[PDB]
């Protein structure tokens, strides 16, 4: 939300003499204490934050400063005076009296409308309103610079809805915009993407887990249409020949058939179809059944091959080996891949292949995920062109598990018993495959392309029962979309938006910190200690008052288990020296800019680098501009004083001297400093001295203390006050001239202009370009 | 102070013996590389007597 | 969970080290550069420490 | 580093009593350790205040 600033914040304050011989005009920015032996530019940006929420300028902001106007009672007089800034008043009324001083008449009725006049407002050609008034060199510049950094992210409606038309998805209801806000409308919004991945890529597990227990918490509760289980048994039973008097193996397959558990096996294969690599493996019996032979076999051929590993793959075909070819584990422990296949086809079976999975582009691009075209595999290894498994000899291959024997040379009782299993499982998969394939695709456009690519299940907390695989492709169900699954949907759409910029958000502002803050480590001790200090100090402060990191990156990094400040610590340590690229947004560019402006322009914010001392018997040049008496401020430093350089000597040497009294018998330029100071222009006449002493000597060193400068007028015809100032005094101390001391009669260099934008342009809160479906 | 726990007491002893039964006492507050438990034997003989 | 432990908590035992050494004086630790000695560990206690 | 100064009456008449023996820790240092070395180990370890 843009806030429009309705004034423009000048800091001008005129400073006249009782007399009124003497003017001037000062910035007020405030003093700001420097120290000494710590780097400037890290105060410069610490200074350079509270000067940006002095001057209303941090926070995105507009200016709406055009309205600010008025019109003269003459009727040739059309121009627009506007109110802001220092009223020509004010400068009117303090030259009147300077005038006044000298006898001069008083400025004439010409010379009034001239001087009147000065702060005007007009249009610009595109329709901008340049109002031109007396105001500060510095708040003049960072403000105009701030307008540009925040204007360089306000965007007209139509360029923006041009930007995020390819992710507007099919279904959803376009959004109607009022004709105005077409032809004048304007949005601020960023448009740059941080990149999720240092994080992800940082702590995999813990990324991967909340991604993965946040998916299947939305996926678990997906209403869906069923075959009662009793009336599949019934169906399997009679296909077999299935009786209660004998035991059989169609029995034991149809025991211990649980749905219990199909949400989590729903939600698990949608996860499988949704990422780009997700394993899952089973933990058979140590004494295989056939239970382990059908659920190896429904993973082998309806999970894709993505899904499983070359050692799952392994472990299944040595189960079925181990049931069907008369072995026993620690016979196939050494068989590699090939030999098992050939083994269980040289007995008659022929389901040793992995099948891979048929990828579908989604209609739209995935989030997050510019110039990119996202996909998803389909279900249970089913084609979508052909309409039938990827396997085009499937039938066939039941057949011959029919008509083969295994574990009995004579009888196919198994064969039987795990043909028809097969087939049921074929046709519930056959018939089924479309409404999973659906919520694979929705669910698939909530992640973006670097999730897609990148999260892996390593934890191994999500696997498969055999009893539930086999029970799961049996008794499929049917997946069924109601609206109030499609709304919540939608609101965890929304949800994940939020989620991801603010993960991005908290990832830039941990890079900023990591290079800011930590350099290079080396080998030694000392190095290590000083880090781990560090490191130590940044978790401190970072986590004090209102954290700087946000509630679901604390979540997702603690989910392992630390405390929160742990995780946080371990993973800013893992991030220094990076190479990841950031981009450099408008308040940081808004923010160094302050600063450097605070280091080059010492004099405005209350502290110089040099200073003098000299006895008051010695002459001066100074500024005498002003008319200030016995003035303390010089245009430069003295070079040379009296035919012979002045003497430069740093604190630290200066501090460690004990002969101080001959080097100050003739006065020297104290430097290596930052020497801060302030002052008080009285307006009455009176001699010009410091509130303490200049200088400090103890045992342990010298010091020079703290200046504040009672600055008073100059009447040159007062013989107390002279002589006061030659004798009373005997040290005086001299700095640069303070660059926000301005005389009024160099007032028009105060002139300074600032363009508001058109006031014809309408803001939208919510640029959504689309309406949910109901 | 160079230890906690004096290793022995150089006034107390007389002999090497009571050198060797003063670490076996004070061994608890030194940092054993193994620390003490039940002992395993391996050969026991037993010679005829008078 | 030992990788992820030991990669978060090793600058302090670093630190412990340094600080350590830092303590004995040069004589004393050359004079400990002629010793050698084995500590044996249980299975337990080194499962617990880390 | 330069140390600070004494009274002025310290300085013109003021005397001082020092020894210049450094000494070594050679005796104490030059023995068979074996024994000896586990017990300052320990002592060691509880100079350093943990937990």
């Amino acid at each position: 939300e843009l806030i429009k600033v309705p004034t423009i914040p000048h800091n001008l304050v005129l400073i006249q003499s009782d007399n009124g011989k003497h003017a001037l005009i000062k910035e007020d920015l405030g003093q700001w204490p420097v120290e000494t032996g710590i780097s400037l530019v890290n105060q410069a940006g610490v200074f350079a934050v509270q000067l940006a929420n002095k001057l209303g300028i941090d926070k995105p902001f507009v200016l709406d400063a055009g309205s600010n106007y008025f019109t003269d009672t003459s009727f040739i007089d059309t121009r627009k005076y506007c109110t802001d800034g220092l009223s020509p008043r004010e400068i009117q009324k303090a030259l009147n009296r300077q005038r006044a001083y000298y006898d001069r008449p008083e400025l004439t009725i010409s010379e009034n409308k001239t001087l009147l006049s000065q702060s005007i407002i007009y249009p610009d050609a595109d329709g901008n309103d340049v109002s031109i008034i007396f105001s500060g060199a510095m708040s003049h510049a960072i403000f105009t610079y701030a307008q540009s950094q925040w204007n360089k992210n306000i965007i007209k409606l139509d360029d923006y809805i041009r930007e995020i038309t390819l992710t507007v998805p099919k279904q959803y209801r376009p959004r109607r915009f009022k004709e105005i806000e077409h032809t004048h409308g304007y949005v601020y919004r960023e448009l740059n993407q941080g990149s999720l991945l240092p994080l992800v890529d940082a702590n995999l597990k813990e990324s991967s887990s909340y991604y993965f227990k946040k998916l299947m918490s939305s996926i678990s509760n997906v209403p869906v249409d069923a075959r009662t289980l009793q009336s599949a048994t019934a169906a399997l039973a009679a296909d077999t020949g299935q009786a209660v008097n004998r035991a059989q193996h169609v029995s034991m397959l149809t025991n211990r058939l649980t749905t219990a558990n199909a949400p989590t096996v729903r939600a698990i294969t949608v996860l499988t179809c949704m990422f780009k690599q997700f394993r899952i493996g089973m933990t058979y019996a140590l004494d295989p059944n056939i239970m382990d032979v059908a659920a190896a076999t429904c993973m082998l051929l309806f999970r894709p091959a993505q899904s499983i590993s070359d050692e799952q793959y392994r472990y299944c075909l040595q189960t079925m080996a181990v049931f069907l070819t008369n072995t026993t584990y620690d016979i196939v422990n050494n068989d590699t891949i090939d030999v098992l296949k050939m083994k269980l086809r040289n007995q008659g079976w022929p389901f040793v292949e992995r099948y891979n999975a048929v990828e579908i582009d989604m209609s739209v691009e995935p989030l997050r995920s510019p110039g990119q075209v996202g996909r998803y595999y389909n279900p249970f290894n089913i084609d979508p062109l052909t309409k039938k498994h990827v396997e085009d000899r499937l039938e066939e291959f039941i057949n011959q598990v029919q008509v083969g024997r295994f574990r009995n040379a004579s009888g196919n009782a198994v064969g039987t018993t795990l043909a028809a299993f097969l087939r049921a499982c074929r046709d519930k998969t056959s018939a089924n495959w479309r409404g999973y394939s659906v919520l694979v695709s929705r669910y698939r456009s909530l992640i973006p392309n670097e999730l897609f690519e990148s999260l892996r299940n390593i934890s191994g907390e999500y696997n498969i029962n055999p009893q539930d695989e086999h029970s799961f492709f049996f008794a499929l169900a049917q997946i069924n979309a109601d609206d109030e699954f499609i709304g919540a949907i939608d609101k965890e759409s929304a949800e994940y938006l939020d989620e991801y910029a603010t993960l991005a958000r908290d990832i830039s502002n941990s890079l900023t910190l990591v290079k800011a803050a930590f350099g290079p480590l080396e080998r030694t001790s000392g190095s290590i200690i000083n880090h781990a200090n560090n490191l130590n100090k940044v978790i401190n402060h970072v986590f004090a008052d209102k954290p700087l990191i946000s509630e679901t990156m604390l979540k997702i990094l603690t989910i392992d288990g630390t405390t929160g400040k742990d995780g946080y610590r371990n993973w800013l340590d893992k991030l220094v020296g990076h190479n990841y690229p950031v981009y450099v947004e408008p308040v940081v560019n808004i923010m160094n800019f302050i600063s450097a402006r605070f280091v080059a322009d010492s004099s405005y914010f209350g502290y110089t680098n040099e200073i003098m001392i000299m006895p008051n018997h010695i002459n001066v040049p100074v500024d005498d501009r002003f008319g200030f008496r016995d003035s303390p401020f010089c245009t430069s430093l003295p070079r040379t004083i009296m035919g012979n350089d002045v003497r430069r000597i740093s604190y630290n040497v200066f501090s460690m001297m004990e002969d101080i009294d001959d080097v100050i018998s003739e006065g020297f330029i104290l430097y290596d400093a930052y020497f801060n100071f302030s002052y008080d222009i009285m307006t009455t006449d009176g001699v010009t001295r410091l509130k303490e002493d200049i200088l400090i000597v103890t045992d342990t060193g010298n010091d020079i203390k703290p200046i504040h400068f009672y600055i008073y007028f100059e009447n040159r015809n007062d013989k107390k006050l002279r002589y006061e100032s030659k004798m009373n005094v005997s040290y005086r101390l001299y700095i640069k001239t303070p660059a926000c001391l301005l005389p009024l009669s160099d007032y028009m260099r105060a002139q300074h202009d600032y363009v508001s934008p058109s006031s014809s342009r309408v803001y939208i809160k919510d640029p959504a370009v689309v309406y949910t479906r109901s | 102070k160079l230890f906690e726990t004096s290793p022995f007491d150089p006034l107390t002893i007389k002999n090497n013996q009571d050198v060797v039964d003063k670490l076996y006492a004070t061994q608890s507050s030194s940092i054993q590389e193994v620390v003490p438990t039940k002992t395993f034997a391996t050969e026991l003989q037993f010679g005829v007597t008078s």
